[PDB]
């Protein structure tokens, strides 16, 4: 009965807040903590706070760099991360404690949020764009980061290209189209070729 | 404290005379500011308490106002100068809707093409349909597209080419993204085009789905 | 100059805090502001901070949840932005404000970084995986978000049927595989193709596998 | 405190006992948990205070101890049972390194099979080749990757499917994925698997890059 939200891509040197919502008990009589899985590996203690926010602890190795606070009004609780690298990437649980036989034990859980800490890199996709004055064209479509260099005819094509500036589209990824104003007779008798160079994917491509 | 700027759009040649106004609804004495934004980048600043110049501010930039009124101008107005200006209430932050400078010229329609989506696209399983203006003006053109007799907006993103110097035209492309399902269904596919020279709606269409 | 970072996608109805870092000037004696602009539409000021933070200002639409921050000791400056909605789409930039004729003038900018609240969806891209005992599969690529349904035969092949978990790949899009065991005699004779459905863009792919 | 935990890896077949230890550094008195997550599950708590079971947990789970050394006993191991466990020390909350708990069975080889890159994927530009482990135990395998008898190091995904119930055996996808340009300037692509059930290593290859 304890849902978690917040998590997502950040990049090495971000800041992520994540978020655990409770629902069918007390949330404000109840002591929370906070505990992580990376990939492939055990799972490990990261934070602990009392349910008036008198007690709270915390790991270590995450010192200086994590906070834990909730709102018991809004049945919250939350895991502010800050300085985040690649060993932070882990999937976070939200967990309620109880004290029995003077002990601190874990009995419910929450489903998880993924946090991922890395560079976003993805090469473009280029696709074709053919139809007396003729246009063609080249899409580059799904790439990331923005920064992509369309050329034709290696640099032998000039203005009749128009390079339309690139877009963010649903996919969070970004695409632009490359056109150009070419003869008809041309269609038949010469092949048209755009050099779409991505260097963060370190991809250069050649297409018709 | 409401501030009104004029004209919404301009249009003005290298060598003319520019004026853009700006009105408070209450006197503002001179706490009035202006700034500079090219098109996709960060805003400049001009001119400060209405009549004082920025460091690196041409000075063929001038400003003049008092109270209510106020005014900015641009003597001799150069390719570098064309871009969106806006007023900003200095003691309130309020900034203004702003006044966009683009090249004068003589309306020219737009040259439509539709381009079907790529073989090789298709058999990820993702097909996207563009639409090409050319070289048109105005910049304002209204695009529609209808997919077989009609289909309605939600999948297309488009974009705009920033007015080219030899020319002083723009061109559109609108981007329609289908899936490879939704599209083979479909057979017809269309973009309308609607434009200042465009006495009748251009429509360019292909069939294959 | 003046360094921003933080911006990205958000989740609607989620949280980003902006950053903005400074150089070259004295970040403590300074004021500094933020300003935001939505896609295709003019400046919008939200917030200012004083030097020593003894006055801050919020644009009264975003009061209760915006909060601006800063520490001089870092140079640094932020802005936590909360309940976050589509109308917040904007490129924020960070500029710092100079008093001048006993008024407010913002002289120095950041290039600005993006902040679009939107949920991410792409759809999967399938690929087929060409082969007496003979192995087919198909390949569900560059997919968001979770989850993905594969099916054979329009769910008549179970058998042999290895839909391999979802692996996160450097796009940040997940990658899964399903194979399927099949006899070698069949490959002539029968066709197989995988069914692919991805209810978050509710995309249906279906896409036959032959031998290569 | 310091715990370690052994085994850290059991195979166990439905209805034996399973007998797995947890050992502090100093004595805990009974501030003991465990837990156990199945695959792509949330941890739940099966012990507490060493001793305590958690309400809806099968008695036949059990835990003892006292001090430095515990227990956790389950008594008849069921198809649910066979998961991962973890100890936690209640006062500190620090958990221990886990046991993976799996269905035991005779050692089986994999079966394995190379996927050339599909045209229709070079067309957009990118190249996947994909090889597959199959039916296979143990669990443990090493995947190789040579294009030109030279080895690739950061360009390979692997992913292996959970422990079927009828059959007890394991199954692995390794994926290596290149640029376009990069697949089309080598020729031969190949993987190499090494397992307990092969006696030498098997390799799958194919040309035509």
């Amino acid at each position: 009965q304890l849902q978690e939200s917040g998590g997502g891509l950040v990049k090495p040197g971000g800041s992520l807040r994540l978020s655990c919502t409770a629902s069918g008990f007390n949330f404000n009589k109840y002591n929370m903590n906070w505990v992580r899985q990376a990939p492939g590996k055990g799972l490990e203690w990261v934070s602990s706070i009392s349910a008036l926010s008198t007690y709270i602890y915390y790991a270590d190795s995450l010192k200086g760099r994590f906070t834990v606070s909730r709102d018991n009004a809004k049945n919250s609780l939350f895991l502010q991360m800050n300085s985040l690298r690649d060993d932070d990437t882990a999937v976070y649980y939200c967990a309620r404690e109880i004290r029995r036989a003077s002990t601190w034990s874990a009995d419910l859980w929450g489903r998880g949020t993924l946090v991922t800490v890395f560079n976003q890199i993805k090469g473009p996709s280029v696709f074709p764009l053919a139809p007396g004055t003729a246009a063609l064209g080249c899409l580059v479509k799904d790439y990331f980061p923005e920064p992509v260099t369309v050329s034709w005819n290696s640099g032998a094509l000039t203005s009749g290209v128009h390079t339309f500036p690139a877009v963010l589209q649903s996919s969070g990824l970004y695409s632009l189209s490359s056109v150009v104003t070419v003869p008809s007779s041309s269609l038949g008798t010469q092949t048209y070729i755009c050099n779409v160079n991505h260097k963060p994917s370190n991809t250069k491509v050649d297409k018709r | 404290i409401q501030m009104t700027q004029s004209p919404s759009s301009l249009s003005a040649s290298v060598g003319d005379r520019v004026i853009i106004t700006c009105r408070a609804s209450q006197s503002i004495s001179s706490s009035l500011n202006w700034y500079q934004q090219k098109p996709g980048k960060a805003p400049k600043l001009l001119i400060y308490a209405a009549v004082n110049l920025e460091t690196g501010v041409p000075s063929r930039f001038s400003g003049s106002g008092f109270g209510t009124d106020f005014t900015l101008a641009i003597s001799n107005v150069q390719p570098e100068d064309f871009a969106t200006y806006y007023c900003q209430q200095s003691d309130t932050r309020t900034f203004g809707r702003g006044t966009k400078l683009d090249v004068k010229r003589t309306v020219a329609a737009p040259s439509v093409f539709i381009f079907p989506p790529s073989d090789e696209q298709l058999k990820s399983g993702t097909a996207s349909v563009v639409c090409l203006l050319n070289n048109f003006y105005p910049r304002e053109a209204k695009v529609q597209w209808k997919v077989d007799n009609a289909l309605q907006s939600g999948n297309s993103q488009e974009s705009v080419t920033e007015q080219d110097s030899k020319d002083s035209t723009y061109s559109l492309s609108s981007t329609l993204t289908l899936s490879k399902a939704d599209y083979e269904k479909h057979k017809v596919y269309a973009c309308e085009v609607t434009h200042q020279g465009l006495s009748s709606p251009v429509t360019k269409s292909f069939n294959r789905g």
